[PDB]
């Protein structure tokens, strides 16, 4: 909501101005990755014991 | 009825990573980022619904095509 000043003389009289803006949210992500191995898969579960 | 050489049949007569998968991932909470500091008929109906149970509890070597034609 915006300020204002009274002025003299011939002019157009001022009226307070209210602005009504609206931003919109953006979208992103983040990636990481890790790997296993064929031996690991076999070791992590029971396969090679 | 059980062997002498046991290790070869536990695999023959018959995962834990997916169990360990949900374990770190799913069991973990609010991650990530961190803050410092009716005899037979009844039996049949029940079984059909159940079959939908098991087949809907899980999930490729087969494909079926089907078609209608004349003789």
């Amino acid at each position: 909501h915006q300020p204002l000043i009274a002025r003299d003389g011939p002019h157009p009289v001022e009226q307070p101005v209210h602005n009504y803006m609206t931003k919109v949210i953006d979208r992103r992500a983040l990636n990481a990755a890790f790997s296993l191995a064929t031996e690991a898969i076999a070791l992590l579960t029971g396969e090679a014991l | 009825t059980k062997p002498l050489p046991t290790a070869p049949m536990a695999w023959a007569e018959s995962s834990p990573r997916e169990l360990a998968g949900h374990a770190p991932l799913r069991r973990v909470l609010r991650p990530p980022i961190a803050r410092r500091d009716t005899r037979a008929t009844r039996d049949d109906t029940e079984q059909a619904v159940d079959k939908i149970l098991r087949g809907a509890r899980r999930a490729p070597r087969y494909h079926l095509t089907r078609q209608v034609t004349l003789t």
